[PDB]
């Protein structure tokens, strides 16, 4: 382990706290360090991954990071108070620190990622994954990332926390009932639940028929439509320790995506 | 623990699944007013799981506070759908919330 140029055990607690007073920004920090990661194409070598790139136009304005602007807002509190750490470092260590906060694993935090100078080095748009569409959309975007299909599942099942909000996406609700919390029951709910038509939602989503409280967008569906998904699902639902260890190791290639000679923090 | 961080808590992470009110409803979990320090699997028009049901533990806080680390290992076979409350502060905070339910 190596020592950072800021005081991260000071900074996990912070984080922590500023999650206690309002913990709907949990799920939106791991949406944050998805979203600057997943603008990243393995083929092409562009999008600027893992840069926090996100904080300039154009990338600020594509649809798919309607609503990010909260969680920036939230750490730029941080980024003074800490000027040593990087906003891309803190975007990871903050996503890390609210996975661990709401039940998840603890994640191995790497430092050293260079933020952007400006929009010049953004990707286009079109990288972020439609909620709208099914398996071989979904395959096509985590295909070039370059994730496979365990990965694939793994990821996705980071919608067990958070929920839609109409302004920024046109869906509604949480995908299930502690969704402040970080576990696998995103694969039970998906499985256990019948998924009926939501009547209420203008842009198609399903409903559980037993409460008619949680959600489901046809991009989470397609993971029981499509036979090798199917089978991933299946394996999550019965092992809650196999999924935190799965989850653990993607997040953290996902967040280390175009990265080089990162070092290693001190635990805890 | 602190009642007041212990009911924004409760709001927070159990209200989508649980009542607090005295005869308040029976929704995904049972209304948990009175919880502190009675048997398990005995709330009124509430159909339990077999291991919540047929088991033998007592809610006193010390044993809330293992639960609520984690149910699933705890309590194999309950239908909690739960990740746990992992800091000991927080697990405090909401067993003091608990507590106030008559
Ligand atoms: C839905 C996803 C839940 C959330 C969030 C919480 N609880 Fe829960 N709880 C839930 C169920 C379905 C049940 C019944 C489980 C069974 O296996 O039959 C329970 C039960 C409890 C109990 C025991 C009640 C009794 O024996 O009568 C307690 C003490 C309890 N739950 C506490 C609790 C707390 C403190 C929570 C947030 C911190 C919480 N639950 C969330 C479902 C859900
Ligand atoms: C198939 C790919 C995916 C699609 C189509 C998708 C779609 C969506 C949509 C539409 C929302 C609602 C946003 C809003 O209205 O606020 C959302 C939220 C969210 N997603 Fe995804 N998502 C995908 C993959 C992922 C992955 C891989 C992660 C994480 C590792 C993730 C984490 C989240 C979180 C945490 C939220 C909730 C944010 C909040 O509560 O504010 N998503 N996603
Ligand atoms: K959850
Ligand atoms: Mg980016």
């Amino acid at each position: 382990s190596e020592e950072p140029p800021f005081d991260i055990r000071a900074l996990r607690a912070d984080i922590e706290d500023m999650i206690s007073e309002k913990l709907e920004l949990g799920p939106s920090l791991i949406r944050l360090a998805w979203h600057e990661a997943a603008s990243y194409d393995c083929f092409k070598k562009d999008g600027s991954p893992n840069s926090a790139s996100m904080r300039f136009k154009p990338e600020c304005l594509y649809a798919g990071n309607k609503g990010l602007d909260i969680p920036r807002k939230a750490l730029e509190t941080l980024k003074k108070k800490y000027p040593q750490i990087s906003y891309a470092d803190l975007w990871v260590l903050a996503a890390y620190v609210a996975i661990e906060y709401m039940g998840g694993p603890t994640i191995p935090f790497c430092w050293g990622r260079v933020d952007a100078k400006d929009g010049s080095v953004c990707g286009p748009d079109g990288r972020l994954p439609d909620g709208s569409k099914t398996q071989s959309h979904v395959r096509e975007v985590f295909r070039r990332l370059g994730f496979n299909d365990q990965e694939t599942v793994a990821l996705i099942g980071a919608h067990t926390c958070g929920e839609c909000h109409i302004e920024f996406s046109g869906y509604h609700g949480p995908w299930t009932h502690d969704k402040n919390g970080f576990d696998n029951s995103f694969f039970t709910q998906l499985l256990d639940e019948d998924w009926v038509l939501n009547p209420k939602v203008e842009q198609m989503q399903l409903m559980d028929r037993a409460t008619t409280k949680l959600m489901m967008l046809p991009s989470d569906v397609c993971l029981l439509l499509d036979p090798s998904y199917r089978k991933y699902v299946e394996l999550y639902a019965k092992d809650n320790d196999r999924f935190n260890k799965d989850f653990a190791n993607a997040f953290k290639k996902l967040t280390e995506l175009g990265t080089r000679n990162l070092h290693k923090a001190p635990a805890s | 623990g602190d009642v007041e961080r212990g009911e924004k808590l409760f709001k927070g992470r159990a209200a989508q699944c649980h009542t607090a009110t005295k005869g308040g409803s029976n929704g995904v979990g049972p209304n948990l007013f009175g919880i502190v320090n009675r048997p398990s699997g005995k709330v009124e028009g509430f159909t339990y799981s077999k291991a919540n049901a047929e088991s033998g533990v007592i809610w006193t806080p010390e044993v809330l506070d293992v639960y609520l680390e984690n149910p699933k290992k705890f309590m194999p076979g309950t239908k909690m759908s739960f990740a746990g409350i992992k800091k000991p502060q927080e697990r405090a905070d909401v067993i003091a919330y608990l507590e106030t339910l008559k």
